[PDB]
Order: structure tokens, then sequence, then C-alpha cells
């Protein structure tokens, strides 16, 4: 046995350490942990986001139905109204309403040549839980969400964002709120593809409609370049000829699949998504 | 009529049903006690579930040598399936392909190859053409090779199967085996059989036969996969069990004129009993030449 | 190199080899059924089937009564030799003696065999039986040859 | 070592400062003591730093604990969910302002190997290199060495 | 000759665990029929034979009481007679030992 | 997947029967060689 | 060691008996019904008083209903484990069969419904001063709805159902240490007449092994 | 010395819900201070590992090592203990998930040489530990076939990148 005590207790704090790196707690919500101030951070909330929020409406934003519901269970089970605490479904439905109108306008400012099925699958792929889920746990939003269950449902902080996107539009109104939508939800299209984002199904089928509507002939599919056709990694580049004029060439391993490619570029093209567009213009507005 | 698709999902649901109400007709977990009166762990009893628990679990209990070797069940006196629940407090013996006298096992393991063959044929020919249940005839085994009636499409009246569309039986049949299905049984009443193999004529005039024979008119249905047929006794428990196997001939029943009942034959082994290629090959050749059930 | 070395190197040398057979030998004569090492009973084995021929030639044949001499330590064993193992096997030509391999011995692991002169009055081993004639492949092999036999005498 | 860490890619929090800036830190808590020399440092930047810091700063929410410690620290939180806790021990006034302050202008992104010193989602505007893009093309797409109509 | 270096653990484990190191697995393992006991297929059930070895033990124990002395093996047949049996017509003129028991199932009368 | 050999299963009576059988086909498959020119030769 | 060191002053303090003093058997036919008469009674009636005796302010009638409370309260423990509080429930006899059983399994057990009050069947006293202690037991008689759901050590169900409350006639004998000052009336056993109901069945199959025979034995009928 | 082998038999689960699926049962044992080396133990306990009870008996029943004979009855001690104290339904449902050795606690001897030298011998000591699983053995995995490899490669040649640049 040596004497002293550091040593002794650097190395209980190193074994402290492993315990829990063996057996990870169970996680907990931010406000159950300590220095946790609700309305202190209710406020920083609205400020690192540089607006001007009423703190009554944004309050109400967070609140979910599931937590009343939880929170007047237990009120019952211990035998305790001043529980008139209003949800944030009116707030979630008017948000969710402005995002889609909102997102819409946009897109369909930017990209006139997209059809109304791209643009809708471009706002729900925007306003899916994945996407908002994403924001909305990077904003702190899930850390204020008064909720019955922890880690919120991605369901519950979907509804709880567009919430907050309410109590703004209330708050600031609909010109503040775009710039908040735009900052934060068409961002989100960066570096993303137009049909990463649009789950389409025979892209081929999708071009010679929008030819047929254009009164233009259909793309006739020919063999521009080819290497190793008889091996195990062959390389085909199938462009589509329109009046004997190349619309869209794609590169693929077997003809099948450079064909659909080079459908897929034709669409992009003719709906000005192509990789090289003009980027999204973020400046103030004049 | 239904689609040969759809003719399978109907009669597998009444399968599937009368199996249900049969499950249901048993109070909770109802016990029976069932003797070992075999000559190796003599005295041992198995205290089971009653119409749930099947000669399959008592042998699980023992050894999976029992599970493996065990063929079929001699409950009180009666070959038992392996995979039939037993119902009542009873004796239980377990058989095997190796026995002295196997006399019992090799007629399951003999209906079962028909069994077999009924279901790839009734799978084989194209949707055009109409194949026809009839029956497995009971031939003995010394016969050299289990024979299976079947009738065919009128069209298919001058057409006689070709070696390679006899290998081609063969195959499905291997890859019957590769599936490991269980033979599922089920002994429901004649109704209940009726409405299952309304469709055909053949089934339903057999069905009648064998209710006829029993007082209660029960008659023991047998299922592997989604292929239905009835059967004359006690199945073996799985279709891997067959290790050899091969559809040898089809032959031409005599008389033609009501109608032309094709007779499709086969021979096989089980994994227990494989033979070598040379002595396999001979008994091929012998399983070729129709055999005259007496 | 040992093509067509026939007998076992055993025990301390040639002599020793014999007497160690000798030994073995005795004691089947004796108890007739012994358990030994299984190389030693096969090495054995052959003596025992000759030691029954010798015995054939009958008492009255003096280089017999040389060969049971030496090889029979237990001078009791010659009588039983000539007048009870010989005229039991008067009606064979040979295979007077039946070995099997039993499990290996407990303490070295060695391989282990019995050895008995048939008709003894011990208990029977257990013995090998092939399967039954009944069986699936019996029976099948069965019509088949009775399909032969049937178009031969057409 | 490079080879005996972690490393990731140059990235931002949410495409930060594509359209506007989010600061990332979240929220400070700092743990001083009454008593002890430790925290001499920390009283002091309490008494007349902390306060002008909030001011600049209205969206981190900063938490102060005076209570008994041996070695008084900052807790750093960020928006994407990262924890740094960062020991203020025996530091001077002006060395923890300058720590308080590096804690602001973080992400909260892992202090590690960056791979690139940039980042891009777009790299090409002309299209990306392949082995054809400089290749002549011929009549009729004929290989080499390759009988036309036979 | 001497090690020049010590050898390390990850060259043991390829000696120590080549495949030519393990045990094989054997397939010639089978239920003994008469008495559900395994066996090797070229192997007497050692079950089976320790069952017929104490009886033969039992037999030669009672040999040796009729005997009485070394040097004292008979001239003639030997035959044994077990509880509620006589001798046969082919049992006359041949040494009786007489067990005290029934007659083994396995053990049938000759 | 136990290995197995010829007349493992074969019983006492049908290992007599199975040597003759292909004792016999063996000799008859040599005998019917015995006259190649009869036998469609290649050219000589 | 069956006894402690030979020769000591000191002895082993018990609290309680074995076994009960006079087993109550109940009469045939009390399923049915849910001179000596008087004779039993009588002797009941000797024992009440060698048990108002010792504690004065002990009544009958209030037994039952006490009765039923130890009752529910001993079972409850079984529930999570409170073995500190079972101990005062249940006698050192009681202990180990209410709890060996299920050191490493979940016990579901609650109380639903009593279907007819309990009443004391049997009061009786053992032998004055047989170590310098008396006992006093008292034979109660139950009528009530339970629900039991025992599991495994695997968290699989592994005898009856969690919800399905079944009918039990079970007379719980108590009994407490009168001389003893901090004595009070603890669960001390159960009566199982013959004539009782199967239990019902278990889940699980089981097997019977049959005689393990060394090669010399031979299998009798 | 530690003993957690035998501690691990006394976990209990908390009940299952109704919707979720049976739960396999362990059962651990293991025996103390065998009178044997654990390298030859090792390749023993390398055996039967990943077979079946009944299996793994036959394998030991046939084995001449003297290890064979021990864990044998290691095997049929922890079969009725699972059957008997765990809630095992049948004694056949078993197959050998761990099955190991480890080293004992050893004595150690003089060994005495020419020359009047010596050496000190170790008297070896080793611990086998078992644990068995309700169910069938699990099926082994089939080798790698060449539509795999091929699957991979082409999934290398998918996954490479432009290195050191934009
Ligand atoms: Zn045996």
């Amino acid at each position: 046995v040596k004497k002293g005590f550091r040593a002794a207790f650097r190395f209980q704090k190193e074994l402290e350490r492993q315990r829990l790196l063996r057996c990870p707690p169970p996680p907990v919500r931010r406000s159950e942990k300590p220095n946790w101030d609700y309305h202190a951070e209710i406020q920083a909330f609205g400020h690192r986001l540089q607006e001007n929020f009423s703190l009554d409406l944004l309050k109400t934003a967070f609140v979910n139905s599931c937590y009343i519901k939880s929170e007047e269970a237990k009120r019952q089970q211990l035998g305790i109204v001043l529980l008139n605490l209003k949800s944030n479904q009116e707030l979630s439905e008017q948000g969710t309403s402005f995002s889609q109108t909102c997102l819409t306008q946009f897109l369909e400012d930017e990209y006139p040549d997209m059809p109304t099925e791209g643009i809708k699958n471009l706002v729900d792929f925007l306003t899916g839980e994945e996407v908002v889920c994403h924001v909305a746990r990077n904003l702190a939003v899930e850390q204020l969400t008064l909720s019955e269950e922890f880690p919120v449902p991605p369901a519950v902080l979907q509804q709880t964002f567009f919430a907050v996107i309410g109590a703004l539009l209330q708050s600031s109104g609909p010109e503040r709120t775009a710039l908040f939508i735009r900052d934060f939800l068409i961002t989100q299209m960066t570096g993303k593809e137009l049909f990463e984002m649009w789950k389409i199904i025979n892209p081929m089928g999708l071009l010679v409609e929008e030819l047929k509507k254009r009164n233009v002939s259909a793309p006739e599919s020919r063999l521009t370049r080819q290497s190793g056709g008889t091996t195990a990694l062959p390389l085909y580049f199938v462009g589509l000829y329109c009046d004997k004029k190349l619309i869209a060439e794609g590169p693929g391993e077997t003809v099948l699949v450079a064909e659909e490619e080079a459908a897929r570029v034709a669409l992009r093209k003719l709906y000005g998504f192509t990789e090289n567009r003009r980027p999204w213009n973020y400046s103030k507005p004049k | 009529q239904l689609s040969p698709t759809e003719l399978t999902e109907m009669r597998n649901d009444l399968f599937n049903k009368e199996k249900a109400r049969q499950l249901s007709l048993t109070p909770r977990t109802e016990k029976i006690e069932v003797k070992h009166v075999g000559k190796t762990d003599p005295g041992t009893v198995f205290v089971m579930n009653k119409n749930i628990s099947t000669p399959y679990s008592c042998a699980m209990h023992l050894s999976e040598w029992y599970c493996r070797k065990s063929i079929l069940a001699l409950v009180d006196g009666q070959p038992w399936d392996m995979y039939k629940p037993l119902t009542k407090s009873c004796e239980i013996k377990f058989l095997t392909f190796k026995d002295c006298d196997p006399g019992e096992v090799n007629k399951a393991y003999w209906r079962s190859c028909a069994m077999m063959m009924g279901c790839v044929i009734e799978r084989a020919f194209k949707d055009e053409y109409m194949v026809n249940l009839v029956r497995a005839p009971e031939v003995p085994v010394i016969s050299g090779a289990f024979c299976y009636d079947v009738v065919l499409d009128s069209k298919l009246d001058e057409w006689m199967p070709t070696k390679e569309n006899l290998r081609s039986f063969t195959k499905d049949a291997h890859a019957l085996i590769y599936k490991d299905l269980p033979f599922e049984t089920l002994e429901v009443e004649a109704k209940v059989a009726l409405e299952i193999f309304q469709h055909s004529k053949y089934k339903v005039d057999f069905i009648e036969e064998k209710a006829s024979q029993n007082p209660e008119r029960i008659v023991k249905l047998h299922r592997i996969g989604d292929f239905i047929d009835v059967s004359e006794g006690p199945l073996i428990p799985r279709t891997s069990i067959c290790f050899q196997y091969e559809v040898s001939a089809v032959h031409n029943l005599q008389p033609t004129q009501p109608s032309l009942i094709r007779r499709f034959q086969g021979v096989s082994l089980p994994v227990h009993l494989r033979a070598h290629f040379t002595i396999w090959d001979k008994l091929l050749e012998r399983s070729r030449k129709m055999v005259t059930e007496d | 190199i040992s093509h067509g070395r026939v007998f076992r190197r055993m025990g301390l040398g040639p002599e020793s080899r014999i007497h160690l057979l000798r030994n073995l030998l005795t004691g089947l004569v004796r108890h007739e059924r012994i358990e030994a090492p299984w190389a030693r009973v096969d090495e054995m084995r052959g003596y025992a089937e000759k030691l029954i021929d010798y015995g054939k030639l009958g008492d009255t044949n003096e280089r017999a009564m040389r060969m049971a001499d030496f090889w029979l330590t237990e001078k009791d064993l010659i009588p039983k030799l000539f007048q009870v193992l010989a005229p039991r096997y008067k009606d064979q030509t040979g295979g007077y003696t039946r070995m099997l391999q039993i499990p290996n011995r407990s303490l070295d692991r060695a391989k282990m065999a019995v050895i008995e002169y048939k008709g003894n009055c011990l208990p029977p081993l257990p013995l090998p039986r092939r399967d039954s004639h009944l069986t699936l492949l019996n029976q099948l092999l069965q019509g088949l040859r009775q399909d032969l036999r049937q178009s031969q005498e057409a | 070592t490079a080879r005996g860490t972690p490393s990731r890619f140059l990235a931002s929090v949410l495409h930060n400062g594509l359209g506007r800036y989010v600061q990332q830190l979240q929220r400070l808590s700092f743990s001083v003591s009454r008593d002890g020399a430790s925290s001499r440092g920390a009283r002091e930047f309490v008494e007349r730093e902390v306060i002008d810091f909030a001011r600049r700063n209205p969206g981190v929410v900063i938490y102060v604990n005076s209570r008994p410690c041996c070695v008084p620290r900052v807790v750093a939180e960020y928006l994407n969910g990262a924890v740094r806790e960062e020991s203020i021990h025996c530091k001077s006034v002006e060395e923890i302002s300058t720590l308080v302050q590096k804690l602001a202008d973080q992400s909260g992104l892992d202090v590690i190997r960056i791979r690139k010193p940039f980042h891009t989602d777009n790299p090409s505007i002309q299209g990306q290199w392949h082995p054809f893009t400089n290749k002549p093309t011929t009549f009729r797409g004929l290989r080499p060495r390759e009988v036309q109509d036979p | 000759a001497a090690p020049k270096n010590r050898r390390t653990i990850e060259v043991n484990r390829c000696r120590r665990r080549n495949p030519q190191k393990l045990i094989k697995v054997k397939n010639n393992i089978d239920v003994c029929p008469e008495c559900g006991h395994l066996k090797q297929k070229h192997v007497l059930c050692a079950y089976c034979y320790e069952k017929v070895c104490k009886e033969t033990a039992e037999i030669r124990r009672q040999i040796g009481k009729q005997e009485g002395g070394p040097f004292k093996a008979p001239t003639i047949e030997t035959v044994v007679l077990y509880t509620g049996e006589t001798p046969s017509e082919q049992d006359q003129g041949k040494r009786i030992i007489e067990r005290d028991r029934k007659r083994p199932s396995w053990f049938t009368q000759n | 997947k136990s290995g197995t050999w010829w007349d493992e299963h074969l019983s006492e009576e049908n290992v007599p029967f199975i040597k003759q059988l292909v004792s016999d086909e063996d000799k008859a498959q040599l005998a019917s060689k015995l006259c190649p020119l009869k036998d469609e030769p290649w050219p000589i | 060691l069956v006894i402690p060191p030979e020769k000591s002053d000191r002895s082993i303090h018990l609290a309680c008996t074995a076994g009960i003093f006079d087993a109550y058997v109940p009469p045939e036919g009390d399923a049915r019904i849910s001179t000596e008469r008087m004779k039993k009674t009588m002797a009941s009636q000797v024992s009440i008083r060698r048990i108002k005796d010792y504690d004065a302010n002990f009544k009958i009638k209030d037994f039952p209903e006490k009765a039923k409370d130890i009752f529910i309260e001993a079972h409850l423990c079984l529930n999570n484990s409170d073995h500190d509080r079972l101990h005062t429930l249940v006698t050192e006899h009681c202990f180990p069969d209410m709890t060996w059983d299920i050191k490493y399994k979940t016990v579901r057990w609650s109380f639903v419904e009593s279907l007819e009050p309990s009443h004391v069947v049997q009061v009786r006293c053992s032998s004055m001063m047989n170590q310098g202690n008396v006992y006093g037991q008292i034979t109660v008689r139950m009528h009530t709805r339970q629900t039991l759901a025992i599991y495994d050590r695997f968290g699989r169900l592994m005898y009856g159902q969690e919800d399905v409350p079944k009918d039990v006639l079970e007379y719980v004998v108590f009994e407490k240490q009168l001389t003893n000052p901090y004595g009070s009336w603890r669960m001390h056993t159960k009566i199982v007449p013959p004539w009782a109901p199967p239990k019902q069945p278990i889940l699980k199959t089981v097997m019977i092994p049959g005689p393990q025979l060394k090669p010399e034995e031979e299998y009798e009928e | 010395i530690s003993r957690k082998w035998e501690k691990k038999n006394k976990i209990v689960y908390p009940p299952q819900l109704p919707g979720e699926p049976r739960r396999p049962a362990e059962i651990y044992h293991c025996r103390r201070q065998i009178k044997y080396s654990k390298d030859k133990m090792w390749y023993l306990a390398k055996l039967i590992r990943g077979m079946s009870i009944d299996q793994a008996l036959a394998q030991l029943e046939f084995n001449d090592k003297k290890g064979a004979k021990i864990i044998k009855e290691v095997l049929l001690e922890a079969q009725d203990m699972a059957v008997r104290d765990h809630n095992v339904e049948f004694r056949s449902n078993l197959y050998i998930a761990e099955s190991t050795s480890g080293r004992g606690q050893c004595l150690k001897r003089i060994r005495y040489h020419g020359r009047g030298r010596f050496g000190i011998m170790e008297k070896v000591y080793c611990h086998y530990f078992v644990k068995l699983v309700e169910g069938p053995p699990p099926p082994p995995e089939p080798p790698k076939t060449a539509v795999a490899h091929a699957k991979e490669y082409i999934q290398q040649l998918r996954s490479r990148t432009i290195v050191h640049t934009l």
C-alpha cells in the first residue's frame, strides 16, 4: 500500500468512465439534466435565429397533445382547472399550410419548367419527416419540445417544427417567415440531385410524354461510345436523338442501364435541374 | 372455374381453417401419459399435451438419435405419423428403416414418394393443358417402382414424355427434397374433405370410398407445402428423408377408350439406405417396367 | 523397407515373441475366449488355427504331440486339444476362430480385440449382423432377382 | 498521429452561413468556488466579464454555479449536440476570456484531423473528366480494325 | 542449437490451430439396436460386450468351484444350465455348469 | 452424412447375388468388344 | 452440524414449531357447502382461554379479518421479494416453503375477491412449557378468488395466467408465540385436504426417466 | 481467483410482453481445478464448439484423450441442470454456444537434472467452461461463392473516389 490520495482519486475517475462506457446510461431529456431554465432557453432560441418571436405563442408551439394528456393522467394518479394548456395543433396546421404554399412559390418561380408532380415531390421531401427532423434536432427544437416520450418521435418533432413556423407567421408575418423557410429548408437541397429527392420510375416513359407535350419527335436511342463490351466491366454511352439531334447522353455498365440514365439526363435538362444550373440566390431581397 | 393458383389458395385456406378448428377443441393444456414400450429406454413415461404433442416431441425428450432415425411411430399398435398430435394416453414405439421387420415403415416411405410425384406432375405442365390427379395405387415395394395414376388433357393424347422431360420431373422432385418440407397430416370428416376436393371428380369418388370403409367417415389428409392430397396411411416426417429419387417411366394404361390414364412411375431410396451408383442403376432399369397392382 | 515381411516385431526379440504368443494361445485353449491387444491377437490367431490342424492328426502322431507339448505350457490342456477341441472341428476345414475388435483399453487406449474358438459354451458375443432381408433396399433387390430368374427360365 | 486517430471531412451544421449565420454555441455552464485559490481568476471573470459577454451573445444561456470545487470548469454545449468541458483551473481572467470567446466561435464538430481544407458539393460545372472526354468519334462508331458491311 | 528469438503468440496460434492439429469429427458412430447406447460401426457395443463379460465371469467362477484346483481341465464338452432347466439329449456326457438365475434372453440355449 | 460402401446395407442373401450380377455384366461387356472390325471401325 | 457445540449455556432461541399441534381435517363435501361438534368446540374454547390469558384483549371475531390481511400482504411480498417484511408476516417454518422455489423466478400474484367470509375452524394451543414456550395455532378457512402467473428465469410464462381469476379453497394455519412479549400472529402452514381438486396443469411437457440399468441388470415388468 | 461464470445462472430477466418472441434459455456451467493442461483441453473444447448436445456427447464418448471423459461429465450434468432448474422442455434441444478452457492454480516441483542441476516443473491445472443455449445448432455459414466474390469486387470498384483533388 502506497501513501497518498491523489492517484487513488484519479484512478476512481477512470474506473467510472470505463463503467459508463461498458454500460452507457439510457438517454434522458436535456430538461431533466442540471443547468436548465426553460424560460431562458425559450428566449435564447428566438435570439439565435434572429427572430422576434412572441413568447406566448412560441411556448404553445412546443406543447404537444401527448404531453397534455399524459400530464393529466399523472394529476389523476396523484389525486390533485389550472392545466388549461393549449396544444400546438392549430399553430402546426397554420405553419404546415404556409410552408407548403411558400415552398411551392419559391420552387415554381425558380424552375418554371417542372410539372406540378415534380414540385409536389420536392415540397414533400423538404417538408418530410427525415429532413424536418434533422433541421429541428440541430436547432434545439427537440430540447424545448414538451412530449410524453423521449426520444421525441419523428412525427411529433415534425409537428413541433411547423408549430414554431406558425408562431413566427403570426408574430412576424409572411415575408419574415418566407426568409426562415428559405434559410433552413430550401438549403437542404444543396448538393442534392433532382431524382434523389423526386423518386421516379420508368424515366424513358416520362420523357416520351414530355416531348409529346412539347411537340418533339420521340427520342431514338443510339450507342455513342462503347468499351469492354465482352468483359465483366463494360462501359456504354447511350445518346438520345430527336430528329437526329442529341438531347442527352448517359453512361452505364449495360445498354439498358445507360439508356435509362440518358433519359434521366434529358429530364434534368428539360426541367432546369442540371448539375450546373444557376445556384439558388440567398442574397437579401432588393 | 378457379384458376390453378386460386385453387391452391382455396384448398389451403380450407385446410388451415379445419386445422385451427380442431386446435380450438382442446381445453387449455390437458395432459396425457405416453409410456415408452420400445426395447431401448424401457419404462420412460412422457407427460405430453393432448392434441398438440406429437411422437416427434416424445423423441425430442429422449435424444437427437431418435429424431433422426425414427421414421414412423407405433401408437397402441397402430402406425402413427411422427408429426400427428397424440390424442390420448397410450403406448408408443419408434420404427426405423433398419428394424428387423420394417414393413410398415416401407409402406409409409413408399406412399410418401408417390405423393411427392403427384406434386411435381400437377405443377409441371403448361397452364394450357389440364392435369387431373386420380390416385396413388398401392403397389408392393417388391414391385420395383412406385406409381401414380394421372389423367392428362385430351390435347396430350399422343404425347409421350421424352428422356429429357423425365429428367425434368426428377429435377423438380429433387427441388422438393431440397426444400425439406414436413408432411403435415389432418384427419377430417368426409364432408370437409369433399369440400376441399370438390373441383376434382376422382378425389370425390376416392374420398367417398375411404369414408365408407371407416364407420366414422373420417378421411386422412396430408399436405406438403401448398399441395394437399388424400392418403392411404401414415407418411414419413419430412421430404428430406429421400436421397435418391428419380421419375423412371410413364406408361399409358389400358383400356384407353373411356379415358387415357397415364401411370407415372418412380423409385427412391432414403438417406439411411442409399445405394451405390452401380446398384442404383440396376434398380432404375427395373423401375422403368410397368407394374400391375394385384 | 519391410516389403513382404509377414511377422511382427514383438516383445524382446524373436524368442520372446514366440513366448508372448504361446502364453496367449495357452490362455485361449483353457478359456476358449480371451481379450488382448488387437495386434497381438491378430498375430496369435494364425497359430491358434494351425494348432487345431495338429490336434486333428491325433494324439498318436508323435510330431503332433511334440508341437502341442511346446505350445501348451499347461499340460492338462493337451488332452483337451486332442479330445475336445479337435473333435469339435472334425467337420470343418478351417475358420476355427473368430476375432472382433472391442473398445479401446481404458488405461493406455490400446486397440483391443476379443478372440474365441467357435462352438464354445460361453455366452455369445454381440456379433455384427447384416441388415434384414425385409429392408427397403433388400426388397427392391429381391424383386430384381426374382425378375432376372424368371427371364432366364423363359 | 493521423493513422492513430479518427478523421472527418470539412463540413458545417445545417449549411450554416448559406442563408443566415446561426451561432452554434447554445449553453455555457460555469462551476466556480466561493473559496479556493484555483478559482480566483474565475471569480474575477464572473464579476466584470461574464455580464458583458452575455450582452453580446443573447443566444447563449450562461449558467453560473458557485459551489465548493477544487477544479473550476466551463461546459460548452452546441446545437448539434456536442458537449465540451474545459477546465479553467488557475487561469487568469484574460486567459478565461480568450477560452470562452473561442468556444463561442466554434461549430461543435470534433476537433480531429480534417482530410481536406475545403468542401464542395458541385466540384464540376463543365462535366467531370472521363476517358472519352477528349477522344474523337469516328464514322459509324467503328472500332479499330473492324470490317463494316461484311 | 538454441532458439535465436522468442516465437510470437501469432506464430504459435498458426501452428497450434492448424487443421492438422485439430481433432477430426468421427462419422462412424451409431446407436446399438439391442441396447440403444452408442457404438462405432466396426467395434462391438461397449454396453452389450460388458453385459456378456459379466455373465461369462460368473460362469467361469462356477467352473472354478467344480474343478477345485489348478491343472484340472476336463476332457469333455461343457454346458451351462440355468434355473428350471434339465440336460437335453445332446447335453449328456458333458460337464454341467449350473447358474442360479434365469436364462438370459440373449443367451439362447443351443 | 455418414459414409457408405456398396454392401453395407445388403443382406446375407443379396451380397452373393449382387457379386454374381455385376461380375457377369463385366464379362459380357468385355465379350461384346471382341469383334472391332464388324462394329464400324475407323479407317485403317 | 445438526446441533451446535456441546456443553454450552447458550441455546438456540426458536420462535416457531414445525407442525400443526392437532391437524384439522375438514369435513368431506365442504366445497359443496361453500356431539363431536361440541367436543371439538370445547377443546377450542379451552385453548382460546389460554390465548386470552397471556393477551387479555384478544377477539376471535376480529381474527378472520386480520388473518386475511396477513395472508394478502404476505403473498404480496412474493411479488417484489420483500423478504424483510415477510419474516414479520410468516413463521420460519413457512418462509422456506414460500420463497425457496421462486428465488430465480418472477411471481405475479393478486387478490381479486373473497367469495365467503373467513371462519376460524379450530383454535388450539401447545403443551405448556415445551421449552418454556407456549404457542397458539388458529386454523382459518379461506374461500377467495386469486390470480397467479409465475414466470421463469428468462421471463417466459411458466405457470398460470395473469388475468384469469380462479377459486381457491385453502385452510391457512396461523401461529403466535404467546410467551414472547413481542410475539405476533404469523402464517404458519397450509392444510391440503386429500379430496382437494388437482391443480391446473403446467405448460411444458415432462419426461419421467425409466430405470437406468447396468449391463448386468435386466428390465422387469 | 475469479468465479463469475457461476454467477451468470442467477440473472433474472423481466417477464416478456405478449408480442415479444420466445427467449432462448442460457445455461452456464464449469468445472474448476482439473488435473489437465489447458492447451490439451483447448482442442476438446474447440471440437464440440457449436455442436448439438447429443452430437457433442457422441464425439466425446469415442475420444481417447483424458479431457474427453471430463467434458462429457460436465455436459451431462449441465443438460440435467437445464431441464430441472432452467425450465428447458426438451433435453436434446440444446447446443454448445461457448466452450473454452482456462488456466487453473498450479503447483511447482523440482525436476532433478545431471551435474547437480535441476528444473522446476509446474503441476498443471485448468478450468473448463461451457454455455448451453436452447434451440437447434445455428446453421453453418456457407462458403463464399463466386457470385459473392464478384459482387464484392465490383462494389470496391464503385466506391473508389478521385483522391487528393476537389
Ligand atoms: Zn449394445
